[PDB]
C-alpha cells in the first residue's frame, strides 16, 4: 500500500565526531617519575569495567586518518612532554606577517633544567557520554577495513607515552601479524607503517667505562650490544614484496639531514642515542638478505642540542648523568616509505619516519570514536486521526 | 615519481584517476594531510590550507570520474606533494615549482656583466642549462655569470632548469637604451 | 552500550538485536533483588560523567518531548515515509546494518525526519483545536 | 538564563521571546557535532550546583507530574481562565511584560492555579472510570 514513518530513541548508530576524550592512567602519585605525576595530575587512575560488547557483521571504514582521536593524543603528548622535559635554553623561531620583511628574529628562552625520569604509562581513551570508541580485532585493513569481531570499549587500550623514529622502546607489540598501511602506487609518499608480530631486544649500557669526557681542547659516547632479530627484517623483506611483488628489496640510501628522521632516536634519561646509517639498514632481498651470518655492539651515542616533533625549533639540554643506565624493549612494528623514484630498475628499496600522528596510529586504526545517534527513523505503515 | 613543475607566475595541472567513472569522493589533501580540495559528493571543500585563496579544479570532468587539481599562480610554497584518495587508492602529485629572474633591472651597457638567481624550493637539485641570442650556453649550476655583455647579446636568453627529470623554459629579456 | 547509556543493544549487533534487548535492560535492572588521600579527584572526575549521563539523557531525552515522547525509550511518529529515504524493509533492516553503519546510509534525513515530526505534533494540535471547536 | 536553568529565554525579552528560543535551546543543544592543590573544593563546590540543578529540576520538572506534564518543557493545561487573574491576550502578553514584571500581576494565583490544574487532572481520572465503566 503506502510507507509512512517511525522513530525511535537509543538504537546504537554512531555517526562521527572526533571530540574531547578523557583518560584512564593508573599512576601512582607517589613516584617522581614524572610520567605518574602527569598520569594523576592531568590523567585519572583506571576504571574497572570495560566490556567490549563484540560486534556483528559491520561494515565500517576504520579510516585510519580522519581520526582525529589521533590528533588529541599527540596534543595530550605535547602538553605532557614540557612540564615533564626541562629544556635549559631554548631558541625557538618568530615571523610576524611582513611581506617579501617577515620578521623571523630568533626568540631565545631560559629555563631551568634539572633530571627527573622516564617510564611509560599505558593509557587510555574514553569517550564522552554518548560517544563510543569503535576498537578492531582485525588490524589489516590494507590501512582502511573493518573488523568482524571487535566492538566498543568504556576506555581504550594502553597507548604508551614514548617516543621514538621507525622503531620504539618499552613499547607495544603486535597482535596477530605484520600489516601495512597506505595508498596509490603513482608517485608513493604515502608513508607505510608496519606492526611486527613478534618483540626484539635493544639493551644500551654503559657503566662508566669512559670516565675522561672530552677529547680535546668519551662519556657521551654510547656503545649499544644489543642482540642477534634478522629473521623478523626477513618477514619485513617477504611482507614488502608481498606488496611490491616483482622487484628486490633494498633498503639502499639513508640521505641524512636532522638525526631524528633517519637515526635510531628513542628517549632515554630523557635523551636520545644518536648513530649514523651503519647498522641494520643495508640488506637486499632477491630470496635472501644481505648482512651476515649475547648482547654484542652497535655504536650509538647520545647528544644534547636536539629538535623537538612538537614544534619547530632548536633546544638545549643538561649534561648527561654519571652513567650506569639500561633500556630494553619490545619492538611493536616499523615505519617505512620506499625510497622511489623513476630512475629505478626492478631493485626495490624501502627507507624513516617523524611525524608522531602515526607513531602513535599503529595503535589506533581500531579506535573511532563516535557520538550516539540513538534517535533512529525507520519505515512502518503509522499514520495519525484525522 | 611523477613530478609536476611551475614557472612562479603560471598555473599546474594535477590528475586524479577513478575506474567507476562516476564522480566519487575525492579529496586533495598535501603531505601531512591537510584538506585542500575535495569531491563531496556533488561539491568542493575547498580545504583549510595555504590554498584557501588558489586552487581550482575543472568541475565538469568529475562525472567522467577524472579529477583534476590547478595551483594557480604558483609561488615557491604551494610546492608541495599532495595526494587523491578518490576510493581506496591515494595517488600523490608532487608539484616543484619555482621561477628566475637577472640582476639588471633597466640599464645595460657593453662589456659589462649581468647574473642569474633561481628561486627553487627546498629539497632541489637542479641544473639551470641556460641559452643566449648568440648561442652563450652557459653551463652550470644556479648563479650564471658571463664577463661579456655587447649589443649583440640584445634579445631575451632561453634559460632552462632541470629539476628532476624535467624542465621549463625561460625568458632572460636584454634590452639596450 | 560502553557506557551508563547507549544501554538498549550492543555494537556490531544489528537492529533487531538493540531494539529488543531494550526490554531486557528493563527486566534485568527491574527487581535489584587501597584509597588514597587524592583518590579525592578521581572520584571528583568520575562524577561529571554520571550528571552529564543524566543531563544529556534528559537534554533530549527532554527533548522528545517536542516530538512527543520525552522520558520515554521507544517512540513510533506518525510521518509518512520517504523511501527516497532509505527504501528497506524491517527483514534486512534489523538483521543487517549494525546500525553505526546504518544511519549512515540516511546521514542527511537527520533534520528533515526532526522536521517532520514535529510538524505533525503540531498538526496534532490542530487538529485537537478544529475537534474542539465545536465542543 | 543565567544558569544552568532558566535555559527558555533572556531576561528582559518578553515572553514570546523566551517562549521560542525553548526550541532554539533544544536545536542549539541537539547535535553535538593553574591547577591549585586546593582547587579540590571549588571543584566541590562547583560540584552542588549542577547536582541541584539536576535536583530542583526534576523535583518540580518532577511534580509537573500531578500537572500532567513532567519531564518535558512546555505545558498546555485544560482549565478555563479566569480573566479576573490577568484578562491579556496574547499580542501584548508575549511582547510586553517581560516575564519578571509579568508574573507579579498574578503574584496571588500562583497556587490557584495548581488547584484548578491538579483538579482537571482528577477530573480526567474520574472520566477515564466513567468511560471504561461499561466496557
Ligand atoms: C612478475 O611477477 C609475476 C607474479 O605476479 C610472475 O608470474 C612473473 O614471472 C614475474 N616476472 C618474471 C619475469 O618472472
Ligand atoms: C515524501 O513523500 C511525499 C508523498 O509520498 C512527498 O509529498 C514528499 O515531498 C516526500 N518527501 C521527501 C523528502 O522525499
Ligand atoms: C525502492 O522501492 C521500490 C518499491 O516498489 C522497489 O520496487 C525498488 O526496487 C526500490 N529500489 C531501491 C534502490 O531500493
Ligand atoms: C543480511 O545480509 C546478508 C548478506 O548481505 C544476507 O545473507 C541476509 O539474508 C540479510 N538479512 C536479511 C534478514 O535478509
Ligand atoms: C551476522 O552474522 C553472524 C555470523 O555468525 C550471525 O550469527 C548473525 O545472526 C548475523 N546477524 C544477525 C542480526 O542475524
Ligand atoms: C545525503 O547525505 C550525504 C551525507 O554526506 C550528503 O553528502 C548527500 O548530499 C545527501 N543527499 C543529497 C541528495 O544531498
Ligand atoms: C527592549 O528594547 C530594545 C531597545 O533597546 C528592543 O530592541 C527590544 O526589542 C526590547 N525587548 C523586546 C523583548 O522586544
Ligand atoms: C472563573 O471562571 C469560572 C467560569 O468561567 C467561574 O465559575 C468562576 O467563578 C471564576 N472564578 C474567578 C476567581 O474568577
Ligand atoms: C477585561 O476583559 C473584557 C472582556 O471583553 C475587556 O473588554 C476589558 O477591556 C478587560 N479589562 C481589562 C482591565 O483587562
Ligand atoms: C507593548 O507595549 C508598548 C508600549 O505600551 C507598545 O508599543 C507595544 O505595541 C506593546 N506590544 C504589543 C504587542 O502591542
Ligand atoms: C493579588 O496579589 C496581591 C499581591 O500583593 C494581593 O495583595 C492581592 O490581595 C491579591 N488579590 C486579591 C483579590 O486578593
Amino acid at each position: 500500500g503506502n510507507l509512512w514513518v517511525t522513530v525511535y530513541y537509543g538504537v546504537p548508530v554512531w555517526k562521527e565526531a572526533t571530540t574531547t576524550l578523557f583518560c584512564a592512567s593508573d599512576a601512582k602519585a607517589y613516584d617522581t617519575e614524572v610520567h605518574n605525576v602527569w598520569a594523576t595530575h592531568a590523567c585519572v587512575p583506571t576504571d574497572p569495567s570495560p566490556q567490549e560488547l563484540v560486534l556483528e557483521n559491520v561494515t565500517e571504514n576504520f579510516n585510519m586518518w580522519k581520526n582525529e582521536m589521533v590528533n588529541q593524543m599527540h596534543e595530550d603528548v605535547i602538553s605532557l612532554w614540557d612540564q615533564s622535559l626541562k629544556p635549559c635554553v631554548k631558541l625557538t623561531p618568530l615571523c610576524v606577517t611582513l611581506e617579501c620583511l617577515i620578521n623571523c628574529n630568533t626568540s631565545a628562552i631560559t629555563q631551568a633544567c634539572p633530571k627527573v625520569s622516564f617510564e611509560p604509562i599505558p593509557i587510555h581513551y574514553c569517550t564522552p557520554a554518548g560517544y563510543a570508541i569503535l576498537k578492531c580485532n582485525d588490524k589489516t585493513f590494507n590501512g582502511t577495513g573493518p573488523c568482524h569481531n571487535v566492538s566498543t570499549v568504556q576506555c581504550t587500550h594502553g597507548i604508551k607515552p614514548v617516543v621514538s623514529t621507525q622503531l620504539l622502546l618499552n613499547g607495544s607489540l603486535a597482535e596477530g601479524e605484520i600489516i601495512i598501511r597506505s595508498e596509490n602506487l603513482t608517485n608513493n609518499v604515502k608513508t607505510i607503517l608496519v606492526h611486527l608480530n613478534q618483540s626484539v631486544e635493544i639493551v644500551c649500557t654503559r657503566p662508566n667505562n669512559n670516565t675522561r669526557k672530552s677529547i680535546r681542547i668519551d662519556i657521551r659516547q654510547a656503545h649499544c650490544n644489543i642482540s642477534k632479530w634478522h629473521e623478523t627484517l626477513k618477514r619485513v623483506s617477504e611482507k614488502l614484496a608481498e606488496h611490491f611483488p616483482n622487484k628486490t628489496i633494498n633498503f639502499t640510501s639513508s640521505s641524512g639531514g636532522d638525526l631524528e628522521i633517519t637515526t635510531h632516536s628513542f628517549t632515554c634519561r630523557g635523551e636520545f642515542f644518536y648513530c649514523n646509517t651503519s647498522g641494520l639498514f643495508n640488506s637486499t632481498y632477491m630470496p635472501n638478505g644481505t648482512y651476515l651470518h649475547s648482547s654484542i655492539t652497535i655504536p650509538c651515542r647520545i647528544k644534547q642540542i636536539i629538535n623537538m616533533w612538537q614544534e619547530v625549533g632548536r633546544a638545549m639540554y643538561a649534561p648527561p648523568i654519571e652513567g650506569n643506565i639500561t633500556c630494553k624493549s619490545n619492538i611493536t612494528g616499523l615505519l617505512l616509505v620506499r625510497d622511489g623514484g623513476t630512475e629505478s630498475n626492478n631493485t626495490e628499496t624501502n627507507n624513516g619516519g617523524g611525524d608522531m600522528r602515526d607513531n602513535w596510529r599503529s595503535e589506533l586504526y581500531k579506535y573511532k570514536v563516535v557520538e550516539i545517534k540513538p534517535l533512529g527513523v525507520a519505515p512502518t505503515a503509522c499514520k495519525r486521526r484525522v | 615519481k611523477k613530478v609536476v613543475l611551475g614557472k612562479k607566475g603560471d598555473t599546474v595541472e594535477l590528475t586524479c584517476t577513478a575506474s567507476q567513472k562516476k564522480s566519487i569522493q575525492f579529496h586533495w589533501k598535501n603531505s601531512n594531510q591537510i584538506k585542500i580540495l575535495g569531491n563531496q559528493g556533488s561539491f568542493l571543500t575547498k580545504g583549510p590550507s595555504k590554498l584557501n585563496d588558489r586552487a581550482d579544479s575543472r568541475r565538469s570532468l568529475w562525472d567522467q570520474g577524472n579529477f583534476p587539481l590547478i595551483i594557480k599562480n604558483l609561488k615557491i610554497e604551494d610546492s608541495d606533494t599532495y595526494i587523491c584518495e578518490v576510493e581506496d587508492q591515494k595517488e600523490e602529485v608532487q608539484l616543484l615549482v619555482f621561477g628566475l629572474t637577472a640582476n639588471s633591472d633597466t640599464h645595460l651597457l657593453q662589456g659589462q656583466s649581468l647574473t642569474l638567481t633561481l628561486e627553487s624550493p627546498p629539497g632541489s637539485s637542479p641544473s639551470v642549462q641556460c641559452r643566449s641570442p648568440r648561442g652563450k650556453n652557459i653551463q652550470g649550476g644556479k648563479t650564471l655569470s658571463v664577463s661579456q655583455l655587447e649589443l649583440q647579446d640584445s634579445g631575451t636568453w632561453t634559460c632552462t632548469v632541470l629539476q628532476n627529470q624535467k624542465k621549463v623554459e625561460f625568458k632572460i629579456d636584454i634590452v639596450v637604451l | 552500550g560502553a557506557v551508563f547509556l547507549g544501554f538498549l543493544g550492543v555494537a556490531g549487533s544489528t537492529m533487531g538485536a538493540a531494539s529488543m534487548t531494550l526490554t531486557v535492560q528493563a527486566r534485568q535492572l527491574l527487581s535489584g533483588i587501597q584509597h588514597l588521600l587524592q583518590l579525592t579527584v578521581w572520584g571528583i572526575k568520575q562524577l561529571q560523567t554520571r550528571v552529564l549521563a543524566i543531563e544529556r539523557y534528559l537534554k533530549d531525552q527532554q527533548l522528545l518531548g517536542i516530538w512527543g515522547c520525552s522520558g520515554k525509550l521507544i517512540c513510533c511518529t506518525a510521518v509518512p515515509w520517504n523511501s527516497s529515504w532509505s527504501n528497506k524493509s524491517q527483514k534486512e533492516i534489523w538483521d543487517n546494518m549494525t546500525w553505526m553503519q546504518w544511519d549512515k546510509e540516511i546521514s542527511n534525513y537527520t533534520n528533515t525526519i526532526y522536521k517532520l515530526l514535529e510538524d505533525s505534533q503540531n498538526q496534532q494540535e490542530s487538529n485537537e483545536k478544529d475537534l474542539l471547536a465545536l465542543d
